Formats: C-alpha cells, sequence, structure tokens
C-alpha cells in the first residue's frame, strides 16, 4: 500500500557522466529508503541505506539525498562496471517492503538505423503444418523501434513474437527478431508477406517483402 | 528649510544626550559580564562604540546648525563626515559578520580590527567628495563631483549591493528553517496523537494497521530532531516507542484487533514519559531561537530603514529637495539612540542584565 | 491542424557556426520527441539528431557528433539546433520532424519543408 | 566471510509444491530476519514473504498469502519457503535476504548480503528437443553487399539451448537471441549471422544445436537457395 515510482524506467550514458535517478514514495516513510544495483544474472547488491549512508564496500561515487518524500540516488562520475539495473526500496516494516520499477543504465551512443531481412518459412517447416516468418533488425541505436507485419497489405495482431538481444560488446548495438506463426492453410491463403519496421534513425519506414 | 534649520539643533542635541547615555550602559554592561558576551554581542558592542563615537560627534553637528553656517576649518567637516560614513560602514558590516555567524551556527579582537578597519576603505570616498562649498550666500558643507567615480563605484557596489543581498539570503534561510523545524516537530507530534486516537476508535484491523503505519513514519522522522544523558534519554525513548509500535503491527498483521489496540495502549506510557517532556524542551528551544533572531531582524531593519534614503540623497545630489534633506538627515541621525531602545524593550540579554546592574 | 515551420539557414563559412530553430503551430512540443534530419541534393534522407522529452537525452548521428547541439523550449514550444565546425559536406536542407509516438518507436509524419544550409 | 546460498530450485508442474532452502553460514537467524524476495523473468523484484526466528513473527505478500509458508531452523541455521498451489505466474528466481532487527544499524541496513537465488519454473510440458529450421540466405536481399544466415529452432521445452556456428569458428557477426516463450508452453530461439556475400557459394555455414535436457545434437546446413 506505499508505492515507490522510479522515475526513469531506461537510461542512456558515457563514462565520466553524472547519473541522478529519483524515487518517490506513495506515503511518508522517513528515511528508511535503500538503493540496489543489480547486474544481469546475478544477485542484488546494496549501494545506499537509510537513503543518505553509502554501503561499507561500495566506491564512494554513488550517493543519496532525501527531499520530503523524494528520494535521488547520483553517480557522479560513470564508470564501465556501473552500468547495471537500480532499485529503490523503502523498507518502514518488515512486512510493508516495497521495491521500484528499476531503472537500466545503457551505454549513451550514436544512432544506427537498423538493417533489415526478412527470411521466409522453409520447406522443412511447411511439412510438420506450421510456418513461421522472420524479420531480423540488425545493429540499431537505440532500442525502441517497431515492426509491423502486412500480410495482403493488412495488419496483424497477437500472432507476432519479438526477442531483443542485449547490448553488445563491441559496437553496444541491438539487435531483433520478430517472428510471425501461422498455420499451414493460413500460409497458403495469402500471397505478400511484409516487415515494416520505423526507427527513430529512419526517415521512411523499411519494409521488406516476398511473394509465396 | 530655513525654519528646519531651527528645530534641528534642539532635536540633535536631544539625540545627542541620549545617545551618548544610551550606549555607554551597553558597553558597561560589556564589562560587568564578560562571561556571557557572545560573538553578536561583540559586534552589536562594537555598533554601540561607533554609536558613541557618533554621539560625541554630534554637538559639533548641533553647533554648526545652530549658527545656521559652518563655522570650523574644513579639516572638522571632512572628519565629521568620515566618522558618519565610518559609523555606517561599521554598521553594515558588523551586521553583515552577525549574519555570517549566525547561518554558520544554525544551518551548519581579530576580527573587530578588520570591520573597523575595512570602514575605513569604503569611507575614504567621503573625506576627498566633501569640501565646504560658499554658493548661494550660503558656506556649507556638502560633497559634490573620472577615476575618482569609478572608485567610489566600486566601493560602493563591493560595500552595499554584496552584503545586501547576503543578508537577504541568509536571514530568510535562518527563518525557513525554523519555521519548517517548528512546522516537522508539530507535524510529528500531531501525527502522534492522531493516529492513537484513530487507534483506540478503529474497529477493523486494516484501519488499526494503516495508522501505525503512520505513527511509525513520524516516530523515525522525530528521532532525527534532536553522548549527553540528555541524548541518551531522547533516542532510547524513541527505540522503545517505535520498538512498540512494531509489538502492535506484527499483532495487528495477525488479524486481532482487540489486541492491537491495547497493545497501541502501551504508547500513551512511553508518549508521556519519554516524549512529550523533550517534545516541550526542543519546542522551547526553537521559541527561544526565533524570540533572538527577530532581535537582530529588528536591529537590521532599523539601520536600513533609517539610513538608506539619506545615503541616496547625498549620493544623487552630489551626482548631480530642500525638505527632503533635512529629514532624511534626521533620519539617519535618528539611529544613533534607536539601537539601545530594541535592546531595552526585546532584548532579553540586555534587559536582565541591566536590571541586575541597578541591583548592584 | 498541425503545420511546423523552420527559421535559420544561408550561407556559412568553413569552420563557422549556426543556429536554426523548428516551431511547430497546432500541438505541443512537450510529450512528445523531436527530430532532424537532413537532405543533400545528390543523396537520400540522412539522420542528424533528435530530441527526447526533457532530461531523457538528446542523440546524434555518427558524421555530426560533438559538433551539434540540440537545445528544447516546452514553454517557447520550439527546438534549437546549433552547428559549429562546419564543412562543405554539410550544404543540405534541413528539416524537421515529429515523433507521434511516445514510447519513440520513430513515427515520422509531419515533416516540414526545411531551410538550405550551405557551405561557401 | 557469511553467506546465504540457497537450494531446491527447480521445476514443478502446475498446482505442485516446492521447499526452497536457504542455509546461512557465518552468522546464525537469531540475529537476523531472513526474507524471500522474487523476480520474474524480464521483471523487476517482489517482496514474497519474512520470518522472524526470535519472536516467531511471519508474513507474507498478497499474491502467496494461504498458498506461501515460511519457517526456520536454527539447528541447521537454514530457511524453508514452502510453496504449493503454484500458478503460472510464480515461475521466477528466488533470493534470501538477512535483514537486522530494531534498535540501532543492523535494522537501517536492508538486505545488506543476499543470496545466489534460485529458479522455480511452473510449467505443463515435458521435455523435448528442438526442431530446427535454415532461415536461407534470399538471394535479392542485399546482392552484392552482405547477407544473413540464420538457424531457428522452434519447439523446445527446457530453456537452456547452445547455438554454434561453423564449430565454433564464426564469432563475428552472430547474435543468439533470448529465447521467447510461446503460447504452447515451449521456448522459441533464433540464431543469425551477418556475412558478406561474395563468399556464400564458396564458404558453408553449419549450425549446431546443443542440448542436453533432451540428449539433442542436431547439425544442419544452411544454404542460398
Ligand atoms: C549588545 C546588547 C545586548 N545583546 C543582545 C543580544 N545578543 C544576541 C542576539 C542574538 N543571538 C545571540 C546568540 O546567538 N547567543 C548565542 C546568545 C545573542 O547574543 C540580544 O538578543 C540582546 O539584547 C547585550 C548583552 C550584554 C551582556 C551579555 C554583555 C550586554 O548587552
Ligand atoms: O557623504 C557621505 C556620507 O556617508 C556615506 C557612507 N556611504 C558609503 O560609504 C557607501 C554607500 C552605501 C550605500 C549607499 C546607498 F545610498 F545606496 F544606500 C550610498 C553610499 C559605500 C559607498 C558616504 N557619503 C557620500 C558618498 C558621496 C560622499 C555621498
Ligand atoms: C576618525 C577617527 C576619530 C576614528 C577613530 C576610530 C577608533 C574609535 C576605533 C578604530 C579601531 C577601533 C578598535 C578596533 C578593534 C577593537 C577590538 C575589540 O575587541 C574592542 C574594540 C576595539 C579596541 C576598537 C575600539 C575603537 C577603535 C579604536
Amino acid at each position: 500500500d506505499i508505492q515507490m515510482t522510479q522515475s526513469p524506467s531506461s537510461l542512456s550514458a558515457s563514462v565520466g557522466d553524472r547519473v541522478t535517478i529519483t524515487c518517490r514514495a506513495s506515503q511518508s516513510v522517513s528515511s528508511a529508503v535503500a538503493w540496489y544495483q543489480q547486474k544481469p544474472g546475478k544477485a542484488p547488491k546494496l549501494l545506499i541505506y537509510s537513503a543518505s549512508s553509502l554501503y561499507s564496500g561500495v566506491p564512494s561515487r554513488f550517493s543519496g539525498s532525501r527531499s520530503g518524500t523524494d528520494f535521488t540516488l547520483t553517480i557522479s562520475s560513470l564508470q564501465p562496471e556501473d552500468f547495471a539495473t537500480y532499485y529503490c526500496q523503502q523498507y518502514l516494516y518488515y512486512s510493508l517492503v516495497t521495491f521500484g520499477q528499476g531503472t537500466k543504465v545503457e551505454i549513451k551512443r550514436t544512432v544506427a538505423a537498423p538493417s533489415v531481412f526478412i527470411f521466409p518459412p522453409s520447406d522443412s517447416q511447411l511439412k510438420s503444418g506450421t510456418a513461421s516468418v522472420v524479420c531480423l533488425l540488425n545493429n540499431f541505436y537505440p532500442r525502441e523501434a517497431k515492426v509491423q507485419w502486412k500480410v495482403d497489405n493488412a495488419l496483424q495482431s497477437g500472432n507476432s513474437q519479438e526477442s531483443v538481444t542485449e547490448q553488445d560488446s563491441k559496437d553496444s548495438t541491438y539487435s531483433l527478431s520478430s517472428t510471425l506463426t501461422l498455420s499451414k492453410a493460413d500460409y497458403e491463403k495469402h500471397k505478400v508477406y511484409a516487415c515494416e519496421v520505423t526507427h527513430q534513425g529512419l526517415s521512411s519506414p523499411v519494409t521488406k517483402s516476398f511473394n509465396r | 528649510r530655513q525654519f528646519s534649520r531651527a528645530f534641528v539643533p534642539i532635536a540633535y542635541s536631544l539625540i545627542c544626550v541620549f545617545g551618548l547615555l544610551g550606549n555607554i550602559l551597553v558597553v558597561i554592561t560589556f564589562a560587568f559580564y564578560k562571561k556571557a558576551r557572545s560573538m553578536t554581542d561583540v559586534y552589536l558592542a562594537n555598533m554601540a562604540i561607533a554609536d558613541i563615537l557618533f554621539a560625541l560627534t554630534l554637538p559639533f553637528w548641533a553647533v554648526s546648525h545652530a549658527t545656521g553656517a559652518w563655522v570650523f576649518s574644513n579639516a572638522t567637516c571632512k572628519l565629521l563626515k568620515g566618522i558618519y560614513a565610518i559609523n555606517f560602514n561599521c554598521g553594515m558590516w558588523l551586521l553583515t559578520c552577525i549574519a555570517m555567524d549566525r547561518y554558520i551556527a544554525i544551518v551548519q579582537k581579530i576580527i573587530c580590527l578588520v570591520v573597523w578597519g575595512l570602514s575605513v576603505i569604503i569611507s575614504s570616498s567621503t573625506f576627498v567628495f566633501n569640501q565646504k562649498y560658499n554658493t548661494q550666500g550660503s558656506d556649507v558643507c556638502e560633497p559634490k563631483y573620472r577615476w575618482k567615480l569609478l572608485m567610489l563605484g566600486l566601493e560602493l557596489l563591493f560595500g552595499f549591493f554584496i552584503p545586501l543581498m547576503f543578508m537577504i539570503f541568509c536571514y530568510t534561510a535562518i527563518v525557513k528553517t525554523l519555521r519548517r523545524q517548528l512546522a516537522d516537530l508539530e507535524d510529528n507530534w500531531e501525527t502522534l496523537n492522531d493516529n492513537l486516537k484513530v487507534i483506540e476508535k478503529a474497529d477493523n484491523a486494516a484501519q488499526v494497521k494503516d495508522a501505525l503505519t503512520k505513527m511509525r513514519a513520524a516516530a523515525l522522522d522525530a528521532q532525527k530532531a534532536t553522548d549527553s544523558p540528555e541524548m541518551k534519554d531522547f533516542r532510547h525513548g524513541f527505540d522503545i516507542l517505535v520498538g512498540q509500535i512494531d509489538d502492535a503491527l506484527k499483532l495487528a498483521n495477525e488479524g486481532k484487533v482487540k489486541e492491537a489496540q491495547a497493545a497501541a495502549e502501551q504508547l500513551k506510557t512511553t508518549r508521556n514519559a519519554y516524549i512529550q517532556k523533550y517534545l516541550e524542551r526542543a519546542r522551547s528551544t526553537l521559541q527561544k531561537e526565533v524570540k533572538a533572531i527577530r532581535v537582530i531582524i529588528a536591529v537590521v531593519l532599523v539601520f536600513l530603514a533609517c539610513q538608506i534614503p539619506h545615503n541616496m540623497v547625498l549620493l544623487v545630489t552630489a551626482a548631480n529637495i530642500a525638505y527632503t534633506k533635512t529629514v532624511t538627515e534626521v533620519l539617519a541621525f535618528l539611529h544613533c539612540c534607536l539601537n539601545p531602545v530594541l535592546y531595552a524593550f526585546i532584548g532579553q540579554k540586555f534587559r536582565n542584565y541591566f536590571l541586575k546592574i541597578l541591583k548592584d | 491542424q498541425v503545420q511546423l515551420q523552420e527559421s535559420g539557414g544561408g550561407l556559412v563559412q568553413p569552420g563557422g557556426s549556426l543556429r536554426l530553430s523548428c516551431a511547430a503551430s497546432g500541438r505541443t512540443i512537450s510529450r512528445y520527441a523531436m527530430s532532424w534530419f537532413r537532405q543533400a541534393p545528390g543523396k537520400e534522407r540522412e539522420f542528424v539528431a533528435v530530441a527526447r522529452r526533457s532530461g531523457d537525452g538528446a542523440f546524434y548521428a555518427d558524421s555530426v557528433q560533438g559538433r551539434f547541439t540540440v537545445s528544447r523550449d516546452d514553454a517557447k514550444n520550439t527546438v534549437y539546433l546549433q552547428m559549429n565546425s562546419l564543412k562543405p559536406e554539410d550544404t543540405a536542407v534541413y528539416y524537421c520532424a515529429i515523433d507521434s509516438d511516445t514510447f519513440y518507436s520513430g513515427s515520422y509524419d509531419y515533416w516540414g519543408q526545411g531551410t538550405q544550409v550551405t557551405v561557401s | 566471510e557469511v553467506q546465504l546460498v540457497e537450494s531446491g530450485g527447480g521445476l514443478v508442474q502446475p498446482g505442485g509444491s516446492l521447499r526452497l532452502s536457504c542455509a546461512a553460514s557465518g552468522f546464525n537467524v537469531v540475529d537476523f530476519s531472513l526474507h524471500w524476495v522474487r523476480q520474474a523473468p524480464g521483471k523487476g523484484l517482489e517482496w514474497v514473504a519474512y520470518i522472524s526466528s526470535s519472536s516467531g513473527s511471519t508474513s507474507y505478500a498478497d499474491s502467496v498469502k494461504g498458498r506461501f509458508t515460511i519457517s526456520a531452523d536454527t539447528s541447521k541455521n537454514t530457511a524453508y519457503l514452502q510453496m504449493n498451489s503454484l500458478r503460472a505466474e510464480d515461475t521466477a528466481v528466488y533470493y534470501c535476504a538477512r535483514w537486522g532487527y530494531w534498535p540501532g544499524e543492523p535494522w537501517w541496513k536492508a538486505f545488506d548480503y543476499w543470496g545466489q537465488g534460485t529458479l522455480v519454473t511452473v510449467s505443463s510440458a515435458s521435455t523435448k528437443g528442438p526442431s530446427v529450421f535454415p532461415l536461407a540466405p534470399s538471394s535479392k536481399s542485399t546482392s552484392g553487399g552482405t547477407a544473413a544466415l540464420g538457424c531457428l529452432v522452434k519447439d523446445y521445452f527446457p530453456e537452456p539451448v547452445t547455438v554454434s556456428w561453423n564449430s565454433g569458428a564464426l564469432t563475428s557477426g552472430v547474435h543468439t537471441f533470448p529465447a521467447v516463450l510461446q503460447s504452447s508452453g515451449l521456448y522459441s530461439l533464433s540464431s543469425v549471422v551477418t556475412v558478406p556475400s561474395s563468399s556464400l557459394g564458396t564458404q558453408t555455414y553449419i549450425c549446431n544445436v546443443n542440448h542436453k535436457p533432451s540428449n539433442t545434437k542436431v547439425d544442419k546446413k544452411v544454404e542460398p537457395k
């Protein structure tokens, strides 16, 4: 019944920047607010306790502040290790602890437009009675891009699943794969199959299509 | 104009005898109670000794206004104007030092020679700008005036605009901090009482558990208000209080409304014994610090509202109206008497100590 | 009812500077994302920059990074694009666009006529 | 050093039961309340329940009330989260954290030391090998420049699968996407690779899908049409 509202859902910054993540409590929780850091595939680590006191072991670039019910975690100098997810948590009582939504700190990069490829279903998959069409969006920054499927110039909904690779080690660019799944009779009843993408780095939507 | 020359030597002499006698009683209180003197006090005592220096310079102005024209030499006239300017600059920079000291005390000899010495530098423009002019059949000593104007403007900016913004920042910060501290203290106390009444008149465990959540968040905030034995008696009284809220939140989590209300009835004993005794101790210290600031605020406000129009009139007229000259002159000369008046009405440290002088 | 107009441009000396402005009438710039694009007379529509909602950040392309700077004004409902250290490869019409999606998907529909920025 | 480890996580059917463990070493459970916190795959942290070994007081979240029961054992310094009637939203990673007692600074350090967590997955599907399909490098897609190949594995139930390209000789350009959960209860994954089209006919590309829950190893070649 006490809700913490971590305002930045995603953050992009480079090494050496100063970043600020804000969280807001529904009621007053005094100064009982902690800040945690979680790397992907690992347990969270306590950074800040009692809304200002940095934990014994974490570096001194992390700081916290309280203004009323507004709590702030500040990283003065970014580092390669800094990039991770950060959670605000109120701990007013043992049975009333609530976490924030999280804030993923990413790497700032110049905008790259996706390279869009379309893969039709194979002949081996068509014998199983199910056809899946793949649209691959390769090496784009930032993450926010949309894919839509236009089968016979008609949009689809609820039949496409998207999976995104996280940020790359070398060039720090994402990759996306939208797969559309239909049955055998639904696949052979149409001719034009297209995937149209839009990205902030693209002036016009990019449509890749085939005819079978 | 010519009539106004008649009333001011009666007024300045009455300013002289009351202004002389007003500030020696301050400085003889400063010599009898040297154990309890303070930073602000010392700066206020230096303002008092500047005031009696102006009280010695007042009878020369009284004779010069009674005769209707300047009688003495030019050295006397620029000595008088330099003494008035060193009085104004001493008052301004000592109030600056008071503002800095009270900011660094609340939000967080060798000084006195510096503030007196720095006042000679800014009043050196008065020593060269003033000369007796024999114009329009009257020999009167008034200022009149590129590098000298640049020096006057730079000294005016550095000695007036920076301390005035520094004061209006710092004293507003002090007032806002004190009022928000009292507001936080009273809000925590009102939360602790109102939610206790809510728990007492509650019926369902949903509002008992919700009111104890607001009680625990306010009892945790009031513990941060504050190695002394009284320090241990304050914080351990709140560790019992928050520890007794947790004994009722645990009972309200099991679904027992009547057991949670009985366990929150024991919060009245800790509130009466540990909380209310140091509620009034922390409240009475805040009202005392407000009252001390209100004396300092009244000293600053009397000093500027009396000395700023005469300084603006003399700066405008010398760069380039007869009734506004004598009105502004008696207003800034009135400040020599208003300083020990404020220490006798709202000045609790001066009033109680001067009454002990009359008994002794 | 949404219209968009840009100012600035003209002839710039090499190594010089410029400050273009883009303002839209009929729709608030706030709660939206605001993008700047290039078009050379011999090439296609190139990307320059994008400004997001308030403190979410601003992103640039790989050829204008560091030299270019985007500023927002929600009260005045406009954006500013400051160009420093110009090159004669930049001579282009600078179009201004509105991202209709609040999740920054890249729905560019409210285009403009744009201003021509040429070097020497 | 002092630490908490976890055990008992694994795969059960919906409506089943599972008792997790949290072995605490280096400190005693009578000094610290032990909490169980939950993180769904792709989602944030969510508190589940806590236990006070000293006072015996315990509490649960609204979504786990009645179904979950947490106990403590100070003889072995462990905590148990017995979960019954496991619905489909309970598949997550479970972390066991510690927290000090009022009064003082041990209370103010909330969840200072955590455990590594265990994965609890609830699903009605059984173990089966993946179906591997070639996403071919279509010749009209960026002819004369660079093209993309892919191997799409479609229906395999146990999540950890391994895709290698040309027996590990192809590393520059390969993207192996995270496995997404389909509506049929099984996972689908794609592994694509960007090569240049001048070497499409010369070089050969074979993907190897490597699946130990089913002991299935599929080496499928991908060729342009
Ligand atoms: C100069 C006039 C008078 N001084 C007075 C004030 N001073 C102070 C004003 C504000 N804050 C402080 C303070 O912060 N603390 C720590 C005590 C003061 O000291 C009054 O108020 C007041 O009247 C005085 C005092 C004495 C004897 C004690 C020597 C003789 O005259
Ligand atoms: O004749 C006197 C009487 O004493 C003043 C003292 N005043 C100053 O020394 C200063 C001062 C501050 C504030 C203001 C205010 F008007 F803005 F309030 C004016 C001047 C710091 C420079 C100087 N003069 C002069 C200056 C010209 C000779 C008239
Ligand atoms: C133009 C002429 C008349 C100016 C005369 C200035 C005289 C009155 C001023 C200038 C320097 C002043 C001194 C400066 C510093 C201190 C130290 C303080 O702890 C007591 C007052 C004392 C000792 C002051 C007494 C008054 C003083 C001597």
